RNA sequence: AGGCAAGGAGGUAAAAAUGU
RNA sequence: GUGGGAGAGGGUGGUGGAAUUCCCGGAGUAGCGGUGAAAUGCGCAGAUACCGGGAGGAACGCCGAUGGCGAAGGCAGCCACCUGGUCCACCCGUGACGCUGAGGCGCGAAAGCGUGGGGAGCAAACCGGAUUAGAUACCCGGGUAGUCCACGCCCUAAACGAUGCGCGCUAGGUCUCUGGGUCUCCUGGGGGCCGAAGCUAACGCGUUAAGCGCGCCGCCUGGGGAGUACGGCCGCAAGGCUGAAACUCAAAGGAAUUGACGGGGGCCCGCACAAGCGGUGGAGCAUGUGGUUUAAUUCGAAGCAACGCGAAGAACCUUAC
């Protein structure tokens, strides 16, 4: 049902918008290049949209990864 | 077995002895019900030991007991349409039992005469490392090795 | 006759049959094994033995050009990948790390009518 | 069929036939190896059992891949026309009849042979009268196509009969 | 460590006309 | 109007990786691929798998929803531009300007066709293989159109909430999205679920009514015949819209409910199988039957649940032949 710590709740005062903050925004992609569910972040429903836009503007430009490869397994 | 787990029978100990392996070990020699006959037979094979390889008569069979043991089993599952030789572990108990039905299976394999000194020959085979019912138990863990191929398919 | 000693291990792991490639550091393949490679043929292709088989076999052929340092990449799955996982563990070769790269398509062409009615 | 390639020969002299086939003679395994080695090939034993053993200086992965191809081969021209079988009945009518015999026509161009099989089921009394008759007309009709392999063959609570292609 | 679930897997599910 | 806001609304111009195929480059070898199994199929001209680069065309994974949008069909990478709708707060302006909508003009998935392009995958048709009694099919290997785009044309659909649009009224809750607020609670607009009344053939519905009303429009008057014929109109064609009757039957239906059934599932059990010991079959005989032979082999019993059965006593008797 998801509730270990919330994405929101360990990252204090941050702007969503700005595609720039990469290392912020490192915490809500996942291990693998992939966005963490709304279970997963703690937002509201229109930040989590506002939020996802950003990762996909931050992907366009390149900073954030696009997909990745789990480790362990 | 549906509902309960079928217990399994606690044996009288022995009545020289002391130990229940012995009793189970007579009781799957003996055919017809015949265990005066058979625990007669098991004493004779046991004086026979004490004769030819000095040592007490109860240590050797627990070395044989021992030597024809699995660990690694195989069973029979049909799945998808093929029948597989299915790898598996066995409980102690069960193991144990196996270990006696191929010692006496061996017993009865032989080429001499008199029943005690065959079973005789057969134990002090198994406490070697040779036999009939310890070549048994090699082939059974070699076909769980060939086959630990269908090992997933666990029951 | 060329031996290297270190590199990945590309497991391709599809249902009918997994394919182990072994690879130098710089991407430049040394051996690989699969499932006609250990004699089996059909269905059993890509039964979890064959592919651990397989893997086992890669290692050995591996082993026979001095490798130890691996890394080892998984893509798709298949009825063993994890099972060749295991034996390539077990067999003696430095497993440095057990990545998964399945070839996922970010949303692209229509699959064949099998992978379809996935929808 | 498969054979002792290079490392896997031990038995000591072997007799060394070359690539297109060039006999070396009696020799060293060895030697056999070394040469296999410099020409970017390998020494395949294929006679374990003449005078020490008769080994081969080929592309055994290429010999393998051309005896697959022979196999397949023999496997292609051991003939995909088979045995068509067609279960007719008692009571038939026009249509359907005509439908059955276009089938097995279809099936003789083809190049098949064909199970011509009437089922029968209530009385199989009156049967022979009625199902061999049609059995006759459908033999006259596949009289330039077909020709009469087997006659009229009541095994179970049915006839069989057996047609195969007039011209091969 | 157990309790429920979401997902990803990977196996099972695939074979059936005859009467009085 | 002002002040805001949500949005995959649409269109135009781009671009971003994953993927796929294809080409070159490598390194590398005996198979890949496929399946309930397999077979074609490719691979020594070196395929598969792996990395390097390019060539392209598609389509947007995660977010992603039970969500948001639109009037509907529909719509998802992200950007920019042009632009629709809408929602709210101020209650500021106008002062009934409204509501509907026969016809009309538009839009209208998907397929389809015409014209030019492009074309990677997928893939009707089509060619293969199996599969089978057959295989024109499910399953695999290719493979054309087509899918994609531009311009036109088509106009249907389970174009479904199978619910026309509009307003008012009539208990609540609960979850959701979005807006304002004196923001642990209110108040507006959407989307869900549970229910008061009432309603309904029941199922259900229930402030998003199928409730109460009123407004208007669209149909409907048993089924099949038949969305066919006919004409008429539209269209390059396919067809569409519009739409019968003769006859025919006494039904066609829906809801629910038993029961039955299902190659639906779950929960169970039984010497059911497994685990184990011992047999039968094979040998001989003992018996009972089927068959056949006979003057008659008396009759019955029939898979289980007939077959050391009725017969718990056939030389005669019994005994019926
Ligand atoms: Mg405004
Ligand atoms: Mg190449
Ligand atoms: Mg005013
Ligand atoms: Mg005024
Ligand atoms: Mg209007
Ligand atoms: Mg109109
Ligand atoms: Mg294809
Ligand atoms: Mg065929
Ligand atoms: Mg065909
Ligand atoms: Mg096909
Ligand atoms: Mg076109
Ligand atoms: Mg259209
Ligand atoms: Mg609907
Ligand atoms: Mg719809
Ligand atoms: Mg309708
Ligand atoms: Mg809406
Ligand atoms: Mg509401
Ligand atoms: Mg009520
Ligand atoms: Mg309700
Ligand atoms: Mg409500
Ligand atoms: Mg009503
Ligand atoms: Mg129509
Ligand atoms: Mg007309
Ligand atoms: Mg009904
Ligand atoms: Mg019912
Ligand atoms: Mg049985």
């Amino acid at each position: 049902p998801s509730r270990k710590a919330k994405v929101k709740a360990t990252l204090g005062e941050f702007d969503l918008r700005d595609y720039r903050n990469v290392e912020v925004l490192k915490r809500f992609l996942s291990e693998t290049g992939k966005i963490l569910p709304r279970r997963r972040t703690g937002l509201s429903a229109k930040e989590q949209r506002i939020l996802a836009k950003t990762i996909k503007r931050a992907r366009i430009l390149g900073l954030l990864p696009f997909t990745e490869k789990l480790v362990r397994k | 077995a549906r509902r309960r787990r079928a217990e399994v029978r606690q044996l009288q100990p022995d009545l020289v002895y002391g130990d229940v392996l012995v009793t189970a070990f007579i009781n799957k020699i003996m055919r017809d019900g015949k265990k005066n006959l058979a625990a007669r037979i098991f004493y004779d094979a046991c004086k026979i030991i004490q004769e030819k390889t000095g040592q007490e008569p109860l240590k050797v069979f627990k070395q044989a007991v021992e030597n024809v043991k699995p660990r690694m089993e195989v069973r029979s599952r049909r799945v998808g349409g093929a029948n597989y030789q299915v790898p598996m572990e066995v409980s102690p108990r069960r193991q144990q039992s196996l270990a006696l039905r191929w010692l006496v299976q061996a017993a009865n394999q032989r080429p001499e005469r008199r029943a005690a000194v065959r079973i005789a020959h057969e134990l002090m085979d198994a406490a070697e490392g040779k036999g009939g019912a310890v070549k048994k138990k090699e082939d059974v863990e070699r076909m769980a090795e060939a086959n630990r191929a269908y090992a997933h398919y666990r029951w | 006759k060329r031996q290297v000693a270190s590199g990945r291990a590309y497991i391709h792991a599809s249902y009918n049959n997994t394919i182990v490639t072994i690879t130098d550091p710089d991407g430049n393949p040394i051996t690989w094994s699969s499932g006609g490679v250990i004699g089996y043929k059909g269905s059993r292709k890509g039964t979890p033995y064959a592919a651990q088989l397989a893997a086992l076999d890669a290692a050995k052929k591996a082993m026979a050009y001095g490798m130890q340092s691996v890394d080892v990449i998984v893509r798709g799955t298949g009825a063993g990948r994890e099972q060749a996982i295991r034996a390539l563990q077990a067999s003696g070769l430095q497993v440095k790390s057990i990545v998964d790269d399945t070839p996922v398509p970010h949303n692209g062409c229509r699959p064949k009518k099998k992978f379809r009615k996935a929808s | 069929k498969e054979y002792l390639t290079n490392e896997r020969i031990r038995a000591k002299q072997v007799r060394v036939v070359g690539p297109d086939g060039k006999q070396l003679g009696i020799m060293d395994t060895r030697e056999a190896l070394r040469l296999a080695q410099e020409m970017d090939l390998d020494l395949v034993l294929v006679g374990p059992n003449a005078d020490p053993p008769v080994a081969r200086i080929m592309d055994y992965s290429k010999w393998r891949y051309e005896q697959q191809m022979a196999e397949k081969e023999a496997r292609k021209k051991a003939k995909r026309t088979e045995v068509k079988s067609i279960k007719f009945r008692v009571k038939i009518d026009e249509h359907d009849y005509q439908t059955k015999l276009g089938h097995i026509k279809r099936f003789l161009q083809e190049g098949h042979k064909v199970k011509v099989t009437i089922m029968f089921r209530g009385r199989e009394v009156a049967h022979p009268e009625l199902g061999e008759r049609i059995l006759n007309r459908v033999t006259e009709d596949l009289k330039d196509l077909a020709v009469v392999e087997m006659k009229p063959e009541m095994l179970g609570r049915d006839m069989n009969m057996l047609l195969a292609p007039v011209k091969v």
